[PDB]
């Protein structure tokens, strides 16, 4: 499960960004959608960062 | 196959656009772009061998020259046109394209 | 009497794979880098 | 505009005096090629060689 | 740039590039070398001060843009494409400058003048071309 | 290697290499039929030079 | 360029400390070893 996040944390690591920040605002949202029971699809956002 | 210097003024007076020095592999997808059958005698030669094209035009380059076949009802074909202006933008487009 | 534990060994070849895995890290995705390869052409 | 100067004198000088003008074609397109050229050298983090 | 031998793969990179000003414009190829070996050293203080290089590429494509629409509004003047002897002496002169000092009053007449007599009488025409690169020659005598 | 990539376009049909070379060729030929000839329109030799 | 900005020799004090480690993790416990150190006098 660990090496299944290096994806993200490479696209972020070229561009200078901190692959930990971007980490945790991912699981964040994740949260919210796990409460409701609609489908919400979350990824990173490479241009803004969020 | 080649052109005699003699047929170059004869086409000149009917505009009767005349090539040279084709492709074997190219000319075998032409049939289905065209849908005209190649013709071995001019003697069989029926009306319904021609084919049907768009607009034909050439671009004016000294060292090379192109001809389009394109604008037609069903081509069934298509072509890519890679161009760059040094060696490796050539390999880096071409990789883009296959990849896409 | 010769007899051993079996020692881990293994190493160099994840460290070789490392070396290797930062070629192409820096490789993938849009906003990655473009590398210039050329061997004798 | 930038003077050479060579003999003397004070500050610059008008260019139009001497009707030394740049074309837009040649400027224009020296833009583009400048700016891939840099674009490329940055962008190159590894280079492999090997000896003949 | 064909006449030295080049060592680091990456020097051929600003040779490519420079080629490409001769083959079409033919003029501007010093202007190009110099402007792209600067992108360098004003990127250098970049790395240094920790900014990725991925932005720094990114910069340069929203600076590009912003220059070519200033352009326009930088035109002086306009050529009318008369070619007329007199006309054609203030596109030469600063060909011919920046190159042999001295030389650019006498050649400014030999240059424009032969330009003037392979060119047929036409105006507003763009459609089939004239002037080509074989069309002046240059021979030298002891 | 000639033209720019920002210029490049697509192409609907075949491009060939090339093409027949004289001056009072039209430039645009709308509506064209296209006829296969293998015969040879030139002038041809016997196998030994004469 | 200029500077350093890399302090990677710090990774020498978490090394030395590996190495401080192993000697205390053996006799750690009811079951760990009983160490001995000789002055030579």
């Amino acid at each position: 499960a660990e090496a299944l996040l290096v994806i993200p944390k490479t696209l972020v690591k070229n561009s200078g960004f901190d692959p930990l920040d971007v980490l945790a605002m991912v699981e964040d949202e994740l949260d919210d959608a796990q409460d409701s029971d609609e489908t919400r699809y979350v990824g990173v956002d490479l241009n803004i960062g969020d | 196959k080649g052109i005699d210097p003699m047929s170059l003024d004869v086409f000149a007076k009917h505009n009767i656009l005349a090539l040279r020095r084709a492709k074997r592999r190219n000319m075998e997808r032409l049939q289905l772009v065209t849908g005209g059958e190649a013709q071995n005698s001019v003697e069989d030669l029926s009306p319904q061998i021609l084919g049907f094209s768009g607009l034909v035009y050439q671009e004016t380059i000294g060292e090379e020259k192109f001809t389009y076949v394109t604008e037609n009802t069903d081509p069934k074909s298509c072509t890519i046109l890679i161009k760059g202006s040094t060696h490796y933008a050539l390999a880096q487009t071409k990789d883009a394209v296959r990849d896409g | 009497a010769e007899s051993l534990r079996r020692d881990a060994a293994l190493k160099v070849n994840v460290t070789s794979a490392e070396g290797l895995q930062s070629v192409l890290e820096t490789n993938l995705g849009p906003k990655g880098t473009l590398k210039m390869l050329v061997d004798g052409a | 505009g930038v003077d050479i100067d060579g003999e003397s004198d004070e500050g610059v000088k008008d260019i139009r005096e001497e009707n030394i003008y740049d074309m837009l074609a040649t400027k224009k397109f020296a833009i583009n090629v400048a700016t891939e050229a840099a674009t490329t050298v940055l962008s190159i983090d590894q280079i492999i060689m090997a000896k003949k | 740039l064909r006449e030295l031998d080049i060592v680091h793969p990456a020097v051929k990179v600003l040779v490519m590039a420079t080629e490409q000003q001769k083959i079409d414009m033919g003029d501007g190829t010093n202007l190009v070398m110099i402007l792209a070996g600067e992108l360098l050293n004003v990127s250098e203080k970049l790395i240094s001060m920790g900014l990725s290089a991925v932005e720094i590429i990114q910069g340069y494509n929203m600076a590009r843009k912003f220059t070519l629409k200033e352009l326009d509004e930088m035109v002086v003047g306009e050529i009318t494409d008369k070619n007329d002897k007199n006309e054609l002496l203030k596109m030469i002169k600063p060909v011919i400058s920046s190159k042999k000092y001295g030389s650019e009053d006498i050649l400014s007449e030999l240059v424009s003048e032969a330009v003037s007599h392979v060119l047929p009488v036409a105006q507003q025409a763009g459609e089939i071309p004239y002037f080509n690169v074989d069309s002046i020659r240059v021979v030298k005598i002891m | 290697q000639h033209l720019s990539p920002k210029d490049t376009t697509f192409i609907k049909g075949l491009v060939l290499d090339h093409g027949g070379r004289h001056p009072d060729m039209p430039t645009r030929v709308k509506n064209a039929y296209v006829l296969i000839l293998n015969v040879s329109l030139e002038y041809e030799k016997t196998e030994v030079n004469s």
